[PDB]
RNA sequence: CAUUGGUGAGCAGCGAAGGAUUUGGUGGAUUACUAGCUAAUAGCAAUCUAUUUCAAAGAAUUCAAACUUGGGGGAAUGCCUUGUUGA
C-alpha cells in the first residue's frame, strides 16, 4: 500500500515506510538507489547509507513530474552504462532524470498514442515502447529517435521481453491472449502462441525470457505460470530460417474461479480434492506443492459396444456440487461419486489413475442427483434425487440394486452406518428415515419442524448432525433414533459444518460470516471466529491437526490448525 | 550526435579497485581512479563484451505504386482467409451447422 | 516417412548479466 | 593471445591410395625409448637360443 | 542420456576425419563417377587433373567459372584440409562452395558439371558436410542418374526423409513423394530460403522454376483441405510470390502469378490483399507475355472475391497505375478475344472506377457493356453510379447514349433505378 | 557413482569407471563402444593392460581381466582388496597395490604371480610407476613414499614426503622429477635421481587430491573442483617454485599457466591424453576432455606407439613384445 | 444338430461439425517444498589476480598391521622366523 518492504529468504528484513498517503503504484533499483513511484507522480529516491550495506535505507529526493513535463507515470526503468540516470516512461513520452542532483536532462517527442509498457532492449541505449493500439516503437535514448515500428493491429499491448541467446528475437504479449515472436533481423514474425491464459482474467500479464536460456516464463490471470522452449532448428546449413515453433514446457496452476467443494481425500491428511466453478476438480496436496495434479475428465471406452453420445467439440463437466470418498478399495475400482449442477446423474472417479471412472449413476425418476454418499467397505453408491428416490448402485460393475422410496420431497442427504447396519436418509419434508440395510424394512420416520439441508455422519460414535431452516443443529443419536442436542445461535442461513475427528466438536461456518464452534457434550457455543468474507466449506482433517475451510472469494483453500 | 550533456557526470570522479567488477574494467596496472566520460565508455564496452552487437540496430533504421505492397499486407494482418464478409453467399465445402 | 519431429531435453547453460550496482557511482 | 594446438593431417599420416603404405614417423629421443641395455639383453639372448 | 548416444553424436562429429586406413579407403571409395575400386586406387593429383581440364570446358561454355579457378580450383586447394581450418575459415569455404553450387546448378546434364563436382566431392566432402544446398540445388533433376548417384553417396538430412526410403535403389524418386517432401511445412520454410537467396544471385532457369512452381500448386492442391493449414501456407508462399515479383525475369514474373492464381482459387482471400497483389503485379509489369499472363490473373483474382464490396471501384493510384500499364486498346482487344475467360467482375469495377475517376471514356464504356454479358447486379451499380454522374456531372451525349443503350437493351431495370433515386 | 579415467598408451581408446558398476571401453574418437558392462560390486579402477583388447578392472574384492568385448577372462584369486592398478608394458607386468598393504605383480603373459611384497605401512594410499625406470612408488599413511622393485623384497629407498598421510604422486615420463601431495595441504617437487627435494608449497588451500605431469613438464594439480596447471615448475631453480599470484607483477614467480572448476563437482581423478593436447578430467558426473595448449607432445615414433594402426600392424606388434620382453628382476634403479 | 472354432457379407440398437486400435518423444508426480558458486562469520554471481603470502600449530606403538587363504600332499629355487660365521 503506502510502504515498500525488503524480505530475504521470506522474512523482511527491512522497512521502508514513504512519506505520503497515496499508494505506492511503481518500484524500479538500480545501483545504490531504489526509486518507488507513488500514483500522483512523485518518485521517492532512497539511497544506501554505506556503499558496502545490501539495501537502500535512507531518504535520498523526492522528484515529481508535474502535468507540463508528462502524463501518469506508466513504467520506471534503468538502462544499463546509464550514470545515475532513471528512465521514467509516462503516458505520453519518455524521460531520463538525474537522481543524484535531480535534475531533468531530457524530454522526448511526445508519442501521438498512448504507452503501456517498457523493456530495457539489450543492447545500448534501445527502449522498447508498447502502445495501447498494436504497436512496439524500438526508441533509442543517446539520440531521441524512434528507430523502429512493429504494428500488432486490433490489441492491446501488455508484456514485452528480448531474446538474449545469441538470436534476435523479440516475444510480444497481447491483452488477449496472444503471444507473438517476431525475429528483428529478418522483419519477420516467427510465431504466434494463441490462448495461452484467458483473455477474461487479463491475458497474458507477463512474459519473460530467461538471460541467455531459450525460455520464456508467462504468467497470466488465471493462477497459472508457464514456461516454453525453443528447441534448435532442424536444419544443417540454413539455421536462423528455419527456427522451430515454441512448444511447452513446464507449468504450475491451480483454480481460475473460487472453489465450489473440498474434501479430504485420505486420512493421513496428504491430499485434498478440489472442485470449482470452472468445472475442474483437482488434487492439491497439503505436504509438497508440486503433487497437486489435475483429476482427467478423459472419459473411458464403453463395455456395451455403442459410441458415447455427445458434443464433438470436448468440454467440461458441469460444476459439482456434492462428492463422497472412499478409500477402502482403492486401485481396484472407483472410490469417488461426484454430483454435478443441473445434471440427472453422478459420476464415479478414479483417485488412484486421478481420472474418470467408467459408470455413471443415474436417478430414474428424471431427478436431479441431489445428494449422494458410498458405503464403508466401498462396494455400494447411495444416489439421492430431487423427487424422493435412493437408488443403490454397485461400484464394482456400476450396476443397479435398489430404491427406497419414502420421501417425496428432495433427498438432502443419505449415510450408512460403519457396519451397513442403519442407513439414514434425510429430506426437505423435514423427515429423517431410518432404514436397515441388511434386511430391507424400515426402522423409523422422526418428522422435525423445518426443512432439512444437509447431514454429516460420525460413524465412531452413530451420531449425526442435521443443519435446518429454522437456522439450527439437530443431533440425533442415530440407534435410540431422536434428537439429543439442539444447537442454537446461528442468525442467517448454515452453509457448511463438520464434526471433530473424535466426535466432540461441530465446527460450522454460515452465512453472517461466521464461524463457529459448538460442544457436544456441554451443548454450548465455545468459540466464534467473524470473517471478512463468508465461507462456504469447512472440513475436519481425518487426522486431528488440520480444518481447512474455504471462502466466497479466492481461489485458494485456508488452511487453520488446532492449538486444541 | 547525442541530445543532451550532463554537466555533473562530466565533473564526477570514481574509483575502479574497490570492487571486481571494476578491476574487470581497468586498463593500466597503475590506474586506480577514473572520471565519468571514461568511466562510462569502459562501461559501454564492457556491455558489448556481454551481450553482442547485432545486426536489426546496427544496419536497419525505419528512416508510383510499389512492389514492397504485399510485404507490408501480410505483414500487418494476421487472419488472412477473411470471415467479416457476411456475403450472402454461402461458402463451399465446409458447412456451418449446429445440432438443435 | 515423414519428418521426425522430436524434441529432446534441455540443459540451462551459464549464464552473463549486467550490475547496475557498478552503474550506479557516488560524488567527489 | 597466440593460441596454437597439436593439429595433425589425416592427409599425412594416413595415405589416400590404398595401395600406398604408411608413413612411420620416429623420434629418437632417449627418454621416449627407454630399455635400451635391457631389451638389447634380450635381444642377444634370443639370438643365442 | 545413454552413453551410446552420446558416443553416436560424437561419431557424427568426427564422421569425415580418416583417423584409420579403413575409414579413409571407405571416404575416399565414395565417388560420382568411379566405382569403389578404381576411386580407392586413384589420388587427389588425378582427381584435380580432371577437374582442370572440366572447369575450362565450363568456362569456355559460361564464363563466371574463372573466380573458382582462381580460388577453389588452385593447387594450395589440393594441399589444404578442410577439418584442421578453423570455424572462419570453413564459413568461408562454405560460402564459396554454396556459390558454385547455385552456379553450376543449372549444367547439370553435362560430364563437365559432373567432373568439376567430383573433385569438390572428393576432396571438400560437401557430400556429408553440406549436403541440403547439394540437394536443393539438383533437386529438380529427380529422375536422372545423376541424381540417382547424388542419391547413394548423400547421408540424407532430417528432412529428405522420404528420400532416405529411396536411397539405393533402382527406380527414381516419384512425384507423389516430391509431394511430400514439399509437403512439410519447415521444407518450405528452407526451399524459399534458397530461392531468395537464388533470385538475389540472379541465376534462375526455367526448368528449375517449372519444377518448384509445380510443387508449390500440388502442395496447395494437398491441403485444399485443411482451411488452418492453408492458412499457415499463406505467408510462405505469398511471400516468395512477392519476391517472385520483384525480381527481373519474365519467368519469375510467370511463376509467380500461376502461384497466385492458384492460391487465390483455393483460398477466399481478403479483399485488401487481392489489391496489393494486383498492385505489385502492376508495378513491376514490364514484358509483353507477362502483360498476357498479368492480365489473365487480375480478372481471376477479381472474379475469385466473393464477398461484401465485392465489386466496388477500383481506387485511385491503382487505377492509375492499371490504365498506365494496359491502356484501353489492349483491355478492348482482350475483350473481343474468343476464347472468353470470365472477367466480369473485375470489368464492372472497371468501368465505375471510369465513371467516378476519368469522366471521358464513356464511349469506351459503352462498346465495353456491348462486348460484355454483364451480371443484373453489376448492371444496377453501374447504373447507379451513371445516374449520380448525370446529376453531379454536366450532361454529355455519350452519357446519352449509354442511356440509350440500356433502355434498348434492359429499360425496366433503368426504372428501377429511377424509381429508387429520381423520377 | 564418480567415474575414473585411464586412457590406453597410444591414446586412442578411453576406459570409464563408475563406483558403482559402470565399466566401458571406448574408442573416444570414432565413436565406438568396443565393451560396456554394468558390474553391480563397487569398481575402484582399470587399467587397459596391454592393447585396446585386454583390460584388468578392480573390483569389490577381486581383480578381474576382460576381453574387447567384456567376455571376463579370469578373476584373480590372489589380488585381494586392490585399488590401485598399474601395467609395466615392457615387461608385461600387471601390479595391484590395496588395501591389504601389499603390493602384486603378476605377469600376464605366463598367468604367474611374480611377486608378492609386503609394504608394513598399511593400506596404499597412493601409487604412481616410474615409467623410464619401472619401478613403483607407493605412498603410505605415514607419509612416506617409497620405491619398490619385484626383486628386492624390501623397499629399495623411503623418502618422507609429507606429515600425514600422501594424498597422490606422480612422476615425470624422463624419469627425474615426482610430484607429491600430501592431506597436510602441501605439495612437494622432487628430484629422483640423487633424490633431493627441489621445492615445497606448503599450504594449499585445500589438500590436493590428485596430481600429473604431462610430456612437456607441465604439472596439473586438483584440489577438489579445482584443476590447475603450472608450466615450467619442474625445473631445479628456486625461482620455478609454483605460487598463486604475482605480488606487485613480481616477474619471478610462477603464477599458474592454466586454470579451470567444474562448479558443482569435485573430480576424482585426471589424466593428459597421450599424444594429443588435452587432459582427460574425470569427475562425480562424467568425463570432460579440457583443452591444454602446450601439453602433449607432437611428434611420436611409429616403432613406439602409433595412434594410427591398423589391426595388421597391431597384432604384429603384440607378438613382437611378447618376444622382447624383459624379466623382472632387470628391474633396478 | 452343435460349434464355448476361423474368415467374410448385412441388419436391429447406440449415435451433436466422425470413430477404433497400436506407437515414438518430452513434461509433472512416484518420501514431506528453507534458493547458486567458493578458499565460506563473508565474498562472488560481468573475476579472482599485481595482498595470496608470512606468523602460529602440527612427527608413539623406535616397523603393531592380510582379522581378507577352497581340501589334502609337498615346497629345489624363492619369501618368513631362529641361530651361526665374517666385516
Amino acid at each position: 500500500e503506502n510502504k515498500v518492504g525488503i524480505y530475504k529468504r521470506g522474512i523482511e528484513e527491512h522497512l521502508l515506510e514513504l512519506e505520503t498517503d497515496a499508494n505506492v503504484e511503481h518500484l524500479c533499483i538500480f545501483g545504490d538507489y531504489l526509486c518507488a513511484s507513488t500514483d500522483d507522480n512523485s518518485i521517492f529516491i532512497y539511497k544506501k547509507s554505506d556503499p558496502q550495506d545490501k539495501y537502500p535505507s535512507e531518504f535520498y529526493t523526492k522528484l515529481t513530474v508535474t502535468e507540463i513535463q508528462g502524463g501518469e507515470i506508466v513504467s520506471l526503468q534503468h538502462l544499463a552504462t546509464y550514470l545515475n540516470k532513471l528512465t521514467v516512461v509516462t503516458k505520453s513520452n519518455v524521460l531520463l532524470f538525474n537522481v543524484r542532483t535531480g535534475k531533468l536532462v531530457f524530454t522526448s517527442n511526445e508519442f501521438p498514442d498512448q504507452i503501456t509498457t517498457a523493456e530495457p532492449a539489450p543492447v545500448l541505449d534501445i527502449i522498447a515502447l508498447g502502445t495501447v493500439t498494436g504497436e512496439v516503437i524500438m526508441f533509442n535514448m543517446r539520440k531521441g529517435k524512434r528507430i523502429r515500428t512493429i504494428k500488432i493491429p486490433q490489441s492491446r499491448i501488455s508484456s514485452l521481453s528480448f531474446r538474449t541467446d545469441g538470436s534476435s528475437h523479440l516475444s510480444v504479449g497481447t491483452s488477449s491472449g496472444d503471444l507473438i515472436f517476431y525475429d528483428l533481423d529478418r522483419r519477420s514474425r516467427i510465431h504466434v502462441l494463441k490462448n495461452i491464459h484467458r483473455e477474461s482474467y487479463g491475458g497474458v500479464t507477463q512474459a519473460t525470457f530467461l538471460n541467455g536460456q531459450p525460455i520464456i516464463v508467462t504468467s497470466g490471470g488465471d493462477n497459472s505460470l508457464k514456461e516454453y522452449v525453443f528447441d534448435p532448428s532442424l536444419s544443417q546449413g540454413s539455421g536462423d530460417v528455419v527456427v522451430q515453433p515454441p512448444r511447452y514446457l513446464r507449468s504450475r496452476g491451480g483454480h481460475s474461479q473460487p472453489p465450489s467443494y473440498i474434501a479430504f481425500a485420505d486420512s493421513q491428511s496428504h491430499f485434498m480434492l478440489s472442485a470449482s466453478k470452472d468445472r475442474s476438480l483437482w488434487s492439491f496436496s497439503l505436504r509438497k506443492d508440486a503433487q497437486s495434479q489435475e483429476m482427467s475428465q478423459r472419459l473411458h471406452k464403453k463395455q456395451d459396444g455403442g459410441r458415447v453420445g455427445g458434443s464433438t467439440i470436448k468440454s467440461k463437466f458441469p460444476e459439482i456440487v456434492a462428492l463422497a470418498i472412499e478409500n477402502a478399495r482403492i486401485g481396484e475400482w472407483e472410490n469417488i461419486i461426484t454430483a454435478h449442477k443441473d445434471e440427472k446423474f453422478a459420476r464415479t472417479w478414479d483417485m488412484r489413475n486421478k481420472r474418470v471412472g467408467r459408470w455413471t449413476f443415474d436417478t430414474t425418476d428424471d431427478g436431479f442427483v441431489k445428494s449422494v454418499a458410498m458405503s464403508q467397505c466401498g462396494n455400494f453408491g447411495f444416489i439421492g434425487s430431487s423427487n424422493g428416490s435412493i437408488t443403490i448402485y454397485n461400484m464394482q460393475s456400476g450396476i443397479l440394486r435398489k430404491k427406497y422410496k419414502l420421501h417425496k420431497r428432495a433427498v438432502t442427504g443419505i449415510s450408512l452406518d460403519g457396519m451397513n447396519r442403519k442407513m439414514v436418509s434425510c429430506g426437505l419434508d423435514g423427515i429423517v428415515g431410518f432404514y436397515d440395510f441388511n434386511k430391507s424394512t424400515l426402522l423409523g420416520k422422526l418428522k422435525l419442524d423445518a426443512p432439512i439441508t444437509a447431514m454429516v455422519y460420525h460413524r465412531s460414535s452413530d451420531l449425526f448432525a442435521l443443519a435446518l431452516d429454522d437456522l439450527s443443529i439437530v443431533v440425533i443419536d442415530a440407534v435410540t433414533q431422536r434428537v439429543v442436542r439442539q444447537l442454537w445461535g446461528h442468525s442467517n442461513r448454515i452453509t457448511a459444518f463438520d464434526f471433530s475427528p473424535e466426535g466432540r466438536w461441530i465446527v460450522s461456518a454460515s452465512l453472517d460470516s461466521t464461524i463457529r464452534t459448538w460442544d457436544l457434550p456441554t451443548g454450548g457455543c465455545i468459540d466464534g471466529i467473524i470473517v471478512d468474507n463468508v465461507a462456504t466449506n469447512v472440513k475436519f482433517s481425518p487426522n486431528g491437526d488440520l480444518l481447512a475451510t474455504t471462502h466466497v472469494t479466492g481461489n485458494g483453500i485456508c488452511i487453520w490448525t488446532n492449538r486444541a | 550526435e547525442a541530445a543532451w550533456i550532463d554537466s555533473d557526470d562530466e565533473k564526477i570522479k570514481v574509483p575502479i579497485l574497490v570492487t571486481n567488477k571494476t578491476k574487470k574494467l581497468r586498463t593500466s596496472y597503475n590506474e586506480s581512479k577514473i572520471n565519468g566520460v571514461h568511466y562510462i565508455n569502459r562501461l559501454r564496452s564492457q556491455f558489448e563484451k556481454i551481450y553482442p552487437r547485432p545486426k536489426w540496430v546496427d544496419d536497419e533504421s525505419d528512416s508510383n505504386g510499389d512492389i514492397n505492397a504485399l510485404t507490408k499486407i501480410l505483414s500487418t494482418t494476421y487472419n488472412y482467409k477473411d470471415t467479416l464478409s457476411n456475403s450472402k453467399l454461402l461458402p463451399p465445402k465446409k458447412l456451418d451447422i449446429v445440432r438443435l | 516417412p515423414k519428418v521426425v519431429r522430436e524434441a529432446k531435453k534441455v540443459e540451462m547453460t551459464e549464464a552473463r548479466a549486467y550490475n547496475a550496482d557498478a552503474d550506479t557511482a557516488k560524488a567527489a | 593471445m597466440k593460441i596454437k594446438t597439436i593439429k595433425r593431417s589425416a592427409d599425412d599420416y594416413v595415405p589416400v591410395k590404398s595401395t600406398q603404405e604408411s608413413q612411420m614417423p620416429r623420434n629418437l629421443n632417449p627418454e621416449l625409448h627407454p630399455f635400451e641395455r635391457a631389451r638389447e639383453y634380450t635381444k642377444a639372448l634370443n639370438a643365442t637360443k | 542420456s545413454s552413453l551410446s548416444d552420446q558416443l553416436a553424436q560424437v561419431a557424427s562429429n568426427n564422421a569425415t576425419v580418416a583417423l584409420d586406413r579403413k575409414r579413409r579407403q571407405k571416404l575416399h571409395s565414395a565417388s560420382l563417377i568411379y566405382n569403389s575400386k578404381t576411386a580407392a586406387t586413384q589420388d587427389y593429383d588425378f582427381i584435380f587433373e580432371n577437374a582442370s581440364k572440366a572447369l575450362e570446358e565450363l568456362s569456355q561454355i559460361e564464363p563466371k567459372f574463372a573466380i573458382f579457378s582462381r580460388t577453389l580450383f588452385s593447387e594450395s586447394s589440393i594441399s589444404l584440409d578442410r577439418n584442421v581450418q578453423t570455424k572462419e575459415e570453413i564459413k568461408d569455404l562454405d560460402n564459396a562452395i554454396n556459390a558454385y553450387l547455385l552456379l553450376a546448378s543449372s549444367k547439370w546434364y553435362l560430364a563437365p558439371t559432373l567432373h568439376a563436382t567430383e573433385w569438390l566431392v572428393r576432396r571438400f566432402q560437401i557430400h556429408v558436410k553440406n549436403t541440403e544446398m547439394l540437394l536443393l540445388s539438383t533437386l529438380n533433376y529427380y529422375q536422372t542418374p545423376v541424381f540417382k548417384r547424388i542419391l547413394s553417396i548423400i547421408k540424407l538430412p532430417p528432412l529428405f526423409n522420404c528420400l532416405s526410403n529411396f536411397v539405393r535403389s533402382e527406380k527414381p524418386p516419384t512425384a507423389l513423394t516430391m509431394i511430400k517432401l514439399f509437403n512439410d511445412m519447415d521444407f518450405l520454410k528452407l526451399y524459399t530460403s534458397y530461392l531468395d537467396q537464388c533470385i538475389k544471385h540472379n541465376a534462375t532457369y526455367t526448368n528449375q522454376l517449372l519444377f518448384t512452381t509445380c510443387c508449390f500448386i500440388n502442395v496447395v492442391a494437398f491441403n485444399s483441405n485443411n482451411d488452418e493449414k492453408l492458412n499457415q501456407l499463406v505467408p510462405i508462399l505469398l511471400e516468395i510470390s512477392a519476391k517472385l515479383l520483384a525480381s527481373k525475369s519474365k519467368d519469375c514474373q510467370i511463376a509467380a502469378h500461376t502461384i497466385l492464381v492458384v492460391f487465390a482459387t483455393a483460398l477466399p482471400l481478403k479483399k485488401t490483399i487481392i489489391l496489393a497483389a494486383m498492385e505489385t503485379i502492376l508495378s513491376n509489369l514490364d514484358a509483353k507475355e507477362a502483360k498476357h499472363s498479368a492480365l489473365l490473373t487480375i480478372c481471376k483474382l477479381f472474379q475469385t472475391l466473393k464477398g461484401q464490396g465485392n465489386v466496388d471501384q477500383l481506387p485511385s493510384k491503382i487505377f492509375k497505375l492499371f490504365d498506365s500499364k494496359f491502356d484501353t486498346v489492349s483491355i478492348l482487344t482482350f475483350l473481343d478475344k474468343e476464347d472468353k475467360p470470365v472477367c466480369d467482375k473485375f470489368i464492372t469495377s472497371y468501368t465505375r472506377s471510369i465513371a467516378r475517376y476519368d469522366r471521358s471514356k464513356l464511349n469506351i464504356i459503352l462498346s465495353l457493356l456491348k462486348k460484355i454479358r454483364l451480371e443484373r447486379y453489376e448492371v444496377r451499380l453501374i447504373i447507379t453510379d451513371l445516374i449520380y454522374l448525370s446529376e453531379i456531372l454536366e450532361d454529355k451525349s455519350q452519357l446519352v447514349e449509354l442511356f440509350e443503350y440500356f433502355i434498348s437493351i434492359n429499360e425496366d431495370l433503368v426504372l428501377k433505378c429511377l424509381k429508387s433515386l429520381g423520377l | 557413482g564418480p567415474y575414473h579415467i585411464k586412457y590406453a598408451k597410444n591414446g586412442t581408446h578411453l576406459l570409464i569407471t563408475g563406483r558403482k558398476g559402470h565399466v566401458a571401453s571406448m574408442d573416444w574418437r570414432k565413436g565406438q563402444l568396443r565393451a560396456e558392462l554394468f558390474l553391480n560390486e563397487t569398481c575402484h579402477s582399470a587399467t587397459y593392460l596391454q592393447n585396446e583388447q585386454y583390460f584388468a578392472v578392480a573390483q569389490k574384492k577381486y581383480t578381474f581381466i576382460y576381453d574387447h568385448e567384456g567376455t571376463e577372462l579370469h578373476r584373480l584369486k590372489q589380488h585381494i582388496e586392490a585399488r590401485h592398478l598399474d601395467f609395466l608394458p615392457y615387461h608385461y607386468l600387471l601390479v595391484t597395490a590395496g588395501e591389504t598393504g601389499w603390493l602384486k605383480y603378476h605377469d600376464v603373459s605366463t598367468g604367474q604371480l611374480v611377486s608378492e611384497l609386503r609394504t608394513k605401512a598399511g593400506p596404499t594410499m597412493a601409487m604412481a610407476q616410474n615409467p623410464w625406470n619401472a619401478v613403483m612408488h607407493l605412498g603410505h599413511s605415514n607419509g612416506t613414499v617409497s620405491l619398490w622393485s619385484p626383486s628386492m623384497p624390501e623397499p629399495l629407498v623411503k623418502l618422507l614426503s609429507a606429515r600425514g598421510p600422501v594424498n597422490s604422486i606422480a612422476i615425470d615420463r624422463s624419469g627425474y622429477y615426482m610430484a607429491t601431495t600430501g592431506a597436510d595441504r602441501s605439495m612437494k617437487i622432487w628430484d629422483i635421481r640423487n633424490f633431493k627435494q627441489l621445492h615445497s608449497v606448503e599450504s594449499l588451500p585445500t589438500p590436493g587430491t590428485n596430481v600429473s605431469i604431462s610430456d612437456t613438464g607441465l604439472l596439473a594439480l586438483s584440489r577438489g573442483p579445482h584443476v590447475t596447471l603450472w608450466k615450467d615448475a619442474l625445473k631445479l631453480s628456486g625461482d620455478s617454485k609454483p605460487c598463486f599470484g604475482s605480488m606487485g607483477g613480481n616477474p619471478h614467480r610462477n603464477t599458474p599457466y592454466m586454470s579451470h572448476l567444474f562448479a558443482g563437482n569435485k573430480v576424482e581423478n585426471l589424466g593428459f591424453v597421450p599424444f594429443e593436447d588435452l587432459l582427460g578430467v574425470g569427475h562425480q558426473t562424467g568425463i570432460t576432455n579440457l583443452i591444454v595448449p602446450g601439453a602433449g607432445e607432437a611428434n611420436y615414433d611409429a616403432l613406439e606407439l602409433n595412434p594410427f594402426e591398423t589391426k595388421k600392424q597391431r597384432q604384429e606388434q603384440e607378438v613382437r613384445t611378447l618376444l622382447n620382453k624383459l624379466p623382472a628382476d632387470t628391474i633396478t634403479l
